């Protein structure tokens, strides 16, 4: 199942790789670029432009895109919550990545459908 | 042909002067009394080297000058062969002062720019460099001198009057602005701290307005004390400010084409001698 | 009463030779002194708080010398583990930990280290979430960790950066002392979900499935897989300035890494000497990881150190460090103890009766420790210097007085034929 699981993505990964380096090129806020990067399931290169612009935290959030940690999970989604409920004002893109460490981006309340 | 040199340097034992001028060139001299023979010439600026500056023999033959065209550079003499061996050019403006540490701290240089800003370039194992630097002052720093200790520290002099004394901290790993002090009606030429290892703390800042304030920090605690060495201005602007190892005598040279040296009496103001 | 003490040890020594599992000797060593360390202290003449620490430390030496011996001498071998290529990162540390005795030994140690480190209690009135002045006063464009990092700290309420504060050092010494599943509760509670989260990256990648020789601690997979890259994210993270000193403080730990100044400055012997056998573990675990490609290229983002120090030098560099407390008796045979160089300080010390008279614990101290050792391991401690040793700690026994339980010494010599 592992197996069958990388390639596909891999795969996936092949087939959508110039539009998403083109909507790349095209970002002018660096956040955004981050969460393109999690869209080529490049976790490396998303930490490390997180740590480069600065935003460390998220970068090591980050990390943990892939492993299925539950614990990350119900958390990510708690901190979704707390924001959805008052949180003035979070970044655009930085709710996306949460969304994304959620394990149910659009199946969601705080939804990337 | 040598009609402007604006610096100066001698080595710890004396025996290797390096003068440096406005045609960008610094020359190395063997000297011997009477007889400085030149043994060198260095071509490596593109304006007026402002500055040059042994460092402690500690580590080889090692010289940082500055120059015009806002780089600093590191030069090293090689089985009597010079050679560029690093640069250091963060800073977006003309260099103007450049200073090493005592040879305690390692092998810390302190550049001190025109873009309000005064480096400390730490030299790594790979002797490569490890720049950390600090916004120094407005519209810029006319000089930075080191000073000796036993909770390192530097004085700056700015170009918006201001006299700047910094210091180490392991928190911030950023020299942390510890005392600034106020007192010239122009910018602040030079700045000296005094290698006395005595009761108090002595410094002598130079300045445009033909000005010579004197900053006696009694220790630790208690703040500097403001001190215009004579209360009336030099016939022109004044440029340089030195202290004397040993001793704690005061050179000063202004644009007055003489040096003065004064030497604090038992009043604790200043005379001259000479 | 006080001056009892030497019927507590000499007591455990009666019941040891009186049953006829020697471990308990020491066991009991370190209770005896633990409880006298409590009597001293409790109420006390400020002349006695000194001892009060003299006597702690005795018994932090006691249980030291318990855990290695028992691991060192109890070895009774195993059954080797069999990995293959397919395994997790996980596994391999585990082998790792299983095979290499030098090096589970400072596992051992870092755990004593940890068992007797300091926390502050629990801050009060912790605020009902996190960055709220910030949040209230207007200007946070983002909740996240990194907004303020983005652009300029002017971004943080002071109140906001003050209670930061308050967190990370109380994460910090929670790290320090091993108590991790408080740190995860104390993140998870204070509104800390992200820090959390970072906290969670510490475990390696375990699949019970595929790792079948741990399919019975779990049930699930856990940990990362991408460890050498969380590993540099973290450490580079520790790096970034403009986070409190104790968060960065923390990374430093989690990186297999060295704190910055503004804390290490605040570490003692037993705290800074931790730090580096940290060190020294961390890098033997991801050195054991590289021999084994188990480690992807890609994830080697930056730098860290390969070279993992010996515990002789960190030992030889924390005692630079921290020279008072390094030559403090008891800490030194504590230092002997996890050198293994024991009997050897032993027999020295016995040298030094032909200033260790002047300290009372020492030569008490040493004298138990040798018979431990000898019934430990026959043939431990030189014949002659049991002898030495008896005989001068019995002369004390009867210079207080106590010449009530000399026999049970004596059980060590036909030179007891002479009293």
């Amino acid at each position: 199942k592992k197996e069958r699981h990388c390639r596909l993505t891999s795969w996936i990964v092949s087939q959508i790789g110039p539009e998403i380096e083109e909507k790349i090129r095209n970002s002018s806020n660096e956040i955004e670029q981050i969460f393109l990067y999690l869209l080529l399931n490049d976790v490396v290169r998303a930490s490390k432009l997180a740590i480069e612009s600065k935003n460390g935290h998220l970068s090591v959030l980050i990390s943990y895109l892939g492993s299925n940690d539950p614990r990350i999970r119900d958390l990510a989604e708690l901190q979704l919550q707390k924001w959805s409920t008052g949180g003035c004002s979070i970044d655009k893109n930085i709710s996306k990545i949460y969304k994304l460490l959620s394990g149910s981006p659009f199946e969601g309340l705080f939804s990337l459908k | 042909h040598n009609e402007l040199i604006h610096d100066a340097v001698l080595d710890y034992y004396g025996k290797r002067l390096a003068t440096c001028s406005s045609d960008k060139t610094i020359k190395i001299f063997e000297v011997e009394g009477e007889t400085h023979k030149l043994i060198d010439t260095l071509t490596g600026h593109e304006g007026p080297v402002w500055r040059v500056d042994w460092a402690h023999p500690k580590f080889g033959t090692i010289l940082a000058s500055c120059s015009y065209d806002g780089k600093v550079l590191i030069w090293k003499e090689e089985n009597g062969r010079w050679s560029q061996i690093a640069v250091h050019a963060v800073h977006s403006a003309s260099v103007n002062s450049v200073q090493w540490a005592p040879h305690e701290y390692g092998p810390l240089l302190l550049v001190a720019s025109s873009d309000g800003k005064v480096s400390v370039v730490e030299f790594k194992e790979n002797g490569t460099t490890s720049p950390i630097i600090i916004d120094a002052h407005a519209i810029g720093v006319n000089s930075a001198s080191w000073a000796p200790a036993t909770s390192r520290k530097f004085v700056t002099g700015g170009a918006d009057n201001l006299v700047k004394i910094w210091k180490y901290n392991s928190d911030a790993q950023t020299y942390v602005l510890e005392s600034t002090l106020e007192g010239h009606s122009d910018w602040v030429r030079d700045v000296a701290w005094s290698p006395t290892v005595l009761l108090r703390s002595y410094l002598a800042s130079v300045s445009q307005d033909r000005t010579c304030i004197i900053w006696t920090q009694d220790n630790e605690q208690g703040p500097w004390k403001k001190t215009l060495l004579k209360e009336e201005k030099f016939p022109d602007v004044l440029w340089r400010a030195s202290w004397s190892l040993s001793g704690n005598v005061l050179a000063l040279s202004g644009g007055d084409n003489k040096v003065t040296l004064w030497k604090e009496n038992l009043e604790g103001k200043w005379e001259p001698a000479g | 009463y006080q001056t009892e003490r030497f019927t507590k040890f000499s007591d455990t020594l009666k019941e040891f030779k009186i049953e006829q599992d020697p471990f308990n000797i020491i066991r009991e060593f370190r209770s005896a002194a633990g409880q006298l360390a409590l009597d001293l202290a409790n109420s006390g003449d400020e002349s006695n708080v000194i001892s009060s620490k003299d006597w702690e430390l005795e018994a932090r030496f006691w249980h030291l010398v318990e855990l290695l011996l028992v691991f060192r001498n109890a070895d009774l071998d195993l059954d080797e583990m069999e990995l293959h290529p397919y395994n997790s990162r996980g596994l391999f540390e585990k082998k790792l930990m299983q095979d290499n005795k030098q090096l589970y030994q400072i596992w051992i140690v870092m755990v004593w280290l940890k068992e007797n480190t300091y926390v502050m209690e629990r801050p009060k009135n912790v605020p009902t979430s996190k960055w709220l002045n910030s949040i209230t006063s207007g200007g946070l464009k983002s909740c996240d960790l990194d907004f303020p990092l983005r652009e300029n700290t002017n971004v943080l309420d002071v109140k906001d950066k003050e209670e930061d504060h308050i967190f990370f050092k109380y994460i910090y010494e929670l790290i320090l002392a091993g108590a991790i599943d408080e740190a995860l509760e104390e993140a998870k509670l204070s509104d800390n979900i992200s820090i959390c989260m970072i906290l969670c990256g510490i475990q390696e990648y375990l699949n019970p499935v595929i790792d079948t020789q741990i399919a019975n601690e779990f049930n699930t997979q856990q940990g990362i897989k991408k460890h050498s890259l969380w590993r540099r994210t973290v450490y580079s993270l520790s790096q970034q300035a403009g986070l409190d000193p104790y968060e960065r403080a923390i990374y430093s730990y989690l990186s297999g890494a060295i704190p910055n100044q503004e804390v290490l400055q605040y570490s003692d012997w037993e705290s800074d000497l931790h730090i580096h056998l940290n060190q020294i573990l961390q890098t033997e675990i991801e050195n054991y990881l590289l021999e084994n490609n188990q480690v992807g290229t890609d994830e080697l983002i930056l730098p860290l150190p390969s070279h993992a120090l010996t515990v002789q030098e960190v030992l030889n560099r924390v005692a630079s460090r921290h020279p008072s407390e390094s030559e403090h008796p008891i800490r030194v045979l504590m230092a002997s103890v996890i050198l293994d160089s024991l009997p050897s300080v032993i027999h020295s010390s016995v040298e030094m009766l032909l200033d260790i008279i002047d300290k009372p614990y020492l030569l008490r101290i040493v004298t138990h420790l040798a018979i431990c050792l000898d019934i430990i391991n026959p043939g431990s401690v030189e014949e002659v210097d049991k002898s030495k040793l008896i005989t001068t700690y019995i002369s004390l026994l009867k210079l207080q007085g106590l010449y009530e339980n000399i026999p049970i010494y004596a059980t060590f010599l036909n030179e007891s034929d002479c009293l």
